[PDB]
């Protein structure tokens, strides 16, 4: 196994990759939150979303096998994956965690 | 070797910087400041996207099927499909580099664990960010030995304090390597208009209030209050209140004699500039707005000399520390090695290529098996033509192989 | 040869510099500090990027089989492929050549050791930064002889004072070379043009904080003083805070009596003059704003002109300095070299160039080996019709069987 541990983004007055006190942890997502009422950022977030959503997912075998083609038919359908990505409920509960 | 590798050093230049407050690990916490600008983080997100979405296969080391069959290992081990999603540690992979884009230098633990077919596979690449790189080690002709590292672990849990890490176990990248092992921010030449950027805004600020609101003056009998300071904070803060004076108060704003100047167009060069200076060559700033080029395209095209360089230096770190790091334990006699490579999108000639593809085909109809000869016709093309098509990608065919 | 090589020198003109600011190794140091503008590395990662991407391969000295196979002997060293990635010593030579753009000159160390197959390889290519070269030793006919080298090794361990090392050990990359073996950075004439943009940008930022902001006068009676000080501070600062005077005090700001100079197109003159010193051919400031020529394609073939001749130069020294140093230890009686080339990309003819391939394919269908009198076909084509299908690479074919 690994001989170097996983370590913080910090240095100085970078803590976890944030210099702002005003960002920072918690407080800072009371400032995200707040963005979402300017049309602007909305606007964005709307398009960008959808064109996530939009991008015709579907489900690449781990190899041509026909073992491998059945176990990704299997995912296929827990997802619901179809021409429009609308799916099976879980599916857009992801992309909602993902948002 | 008879001469040493040396630093990138003379009278004030010290390892390629001459800048104290770029120098070490205070120039780390400016570019990384850098990041929050709106510029700035635009334009890596084109250049980090575009790298990524290029068309990434491996390349065996020759035609044998020997090499084929390790490089179909290599595609295997990094999941190389048509989105290059792939699995999870190539995607780890390019994190790093855009570390090493913005800081100069980053690297990765490579950590191999037993496979299924009896061979030692990739487990996982532990990233190493620069904040918590204390110092490369060197040996005596001044090649790298070994990462030194301080920094806490992720969690707080302990505090390390100078581990090491032998080279021959990581990855690493470097940005625009001059020959001497240092690497350099790529934003580094961004940084002067990013500075004079924010410095204009502070000055834009402090006009555009004098000229949207006036500066209050009254003038008062030598006589003589708490109703002049009234007047005047009113002024600014409840212009609809109206400013009753007797007839030896005289009331004005400052005449500051000029429209305000429009220091937009300074600005927008400055912002814009952010992005010239590594190498884009269309305006993000003002992108699709106002008179402009008809071909945009072209524009894009020449970005592309910046980006395609920016994806072989990539590769060129893949190629050496990490594929042959994955042969060795199972191929122990090679000496050749397959190679991460790319799709070089110069230019759009897709109506052209797929028009002579048509031919292609259409020449080879009558034929018992379509595509065995298409494809010997295909390789028996000159160079400009056959790369117009893509690539035939032989490992890609093996690995489809059931 | 019964005339020596000599230098460039006359007057005030010292090995081709007559400018004292940028003789020597104190001129280097200009050269790197432009490495720091925005402009400058704009047209470097251009410039470097076309230069790469040129579709290198490898001639052979002849058609003859001998020479095709010490060809793809060299082709395999360098690990020549589509992408121009290459093996990692192919690419440490365009970072030495990117020195020697920058500074005039640069060069490497060729380093062998003994192949698989029984052959002398390349192990690697040692850089040799212009910042640690004291000077170039010359024989008595002015010929390079020698690198003498000075220079802390990497991770500080020791500092290296003087070592020779001479010219058969090394690929030596110079930029412009004149004929006297002195390079000449590529930067040289683009100094004029930095140096006013940045005394312009001093000189519009004294400017405009005096239109912006206003420069406050305060005349006060001759009888007078903290709130006078006080006020003109306010005004810059604290604009809102708004100014009680008594009648015999006048406040007000200079009059500059005009507009502010607008100074953007004598700045992006200058700013944009850096790239056209450097021989490209399109405004790489305003890059695609504004009102402008329909056809940017003929500006950036423009530029191709002096990109070429970039490759050319790089090819020149590898053929000259390494691909000899490859060949005669495997090969000793070689007198004749393979050579390092590239693609000649000036016009987009790809449109055309496509359907005339789709005629040869469609006028050799019925063969019964297509590919063979296909080939016999091309190589009988007039020039212009020939080089504009790419290269028919007998290298790589030999290489790939």
């Amino acid at each position: 196994g690994a001989s170097v541990p996983v370590m913080s983004t910090s240095y100085d007055v970078v803590v976890d990759r944030e210099f702002d006190e005003l960002l920072q942890g918690k407080d800072g997502l009371l400032v995200y939150h707040k963005m979402l009422s300017d049309g602007t950022v909305k606007n964005a977030l709307n398009y960008i979303f959808g064109r996530i959503r939009s991008a015709k997912w579907y489900v690449e075998p781990a190899s041509t096998d026909p073992e491998d083609i059945a176990i990704a038919a299997f995912i296929h359908a827990q997802l619901g994956i179809d021409d429009a990505s609308v799916g099976k409920y879980p599916f857009g509960r992801l992309f909602a965690i993902y948002e | 070797a008879s001469v040493p590798v040396m630093s990138t050093s003379y009278d004030v230049v010290v390892d390629r910087e001459f800048d104290e407050l770029l120098q070490g690990k205070d120039g780390l916490l400016v570019y990384h400041k850098m990041l929050s600008d709106g510029t700035v983080k635009n334009a890596l997100n084109y250049i980090f996207g575009r790298i990524r979405s290029a068309k990434w296969y491996v390349e065996p080391a020759s035609t044998d099927p020997e090499d084929i069959a390790i490089a179909a290992f290599i595609h295997a081990q990094l999941g190389i499909d048509d989105a290059s999603v792939g699995k999870y540690p190539f995607g780890r992979l390019f994190a790093i580099y855009e570390n090493a884009y913005i800081y100069g230098m980053a690297a990765g633990e490579i950590v191999l664990t037993l496979g299924a077919d009896g061979k030692l596979i990739l487990d996982k690449i532990v990233p190493i960010h620069p904040f918590n790189i204390d110092e490369v080690l060197y040996d005596e002709e001044g090649g790298p030995k070994a990462l030194k590292l301080s920094g806490e672990v992720k969690g707080g849990s302990q505090f390390v304090s100078g581990l090491e890490i032998p080279i021959w176990k990581t990855v690493v990248f470097l940005h625009n390597d001059d020959g001497s092992f240092t690497g350099q921010s790529a934003l580094r030449a961004a940084v002067p208009h990013w500075l004079a950027k924010r410095a204009l805004i502070l000055l834009i600020n402090h006009g555009l209030e004098r000229f949207m609101i006036g500066v209050p003056t009254l003038t008062i009998p030598k006589s003589v209050w708490e109703a002049a300071k009234e007047i005047v904070k009113n002024f600014v803060q409840k212009p609809r209140h109206g400013i009753i004076l007797p007839d030896d108060w005289k009331f004005d704003t400052v005449d500051l004699k000029s429209a305000m100047p429009d220091a937009i167009p300074y600005l927008t060069y400055h912002d814009a500039g952010i992005a010239r200076a590594l190498g884009i060559d269309f305006n993000t700033v003002q992108l699709n707005m106002g008179g402009q080029a008809i071909n945009i395209g072209e524009f894009v095209s020449l970005t592309q000399q910046t980006i395609i360089s920016l994806q072989r230096e990539f590769a060129s770190a893949v190629n050496l520390y990490l594929i042959p790091k994955l042969v060795l334990p199972n191929w122990p006699s090679a000496t050749r090695f397959p190679r991460l490579t790319f799709e070089m999108e110069e230019r759009n000639d897709f109506s052209a290529a797929a028009n002579l593809m048509g031919m292609l085909i259409n020449a080879v109809k009558d034929s018992e098996d379509i595509p065995t000869e298409l494809k010997a016709l295909i390789d028996a093309l000159p160079s400009k033509m056959r790369r117009a098509l893509g690539v035939v990608d032989e490992v890609r065919e093996a690995v489809r192989q059931p």
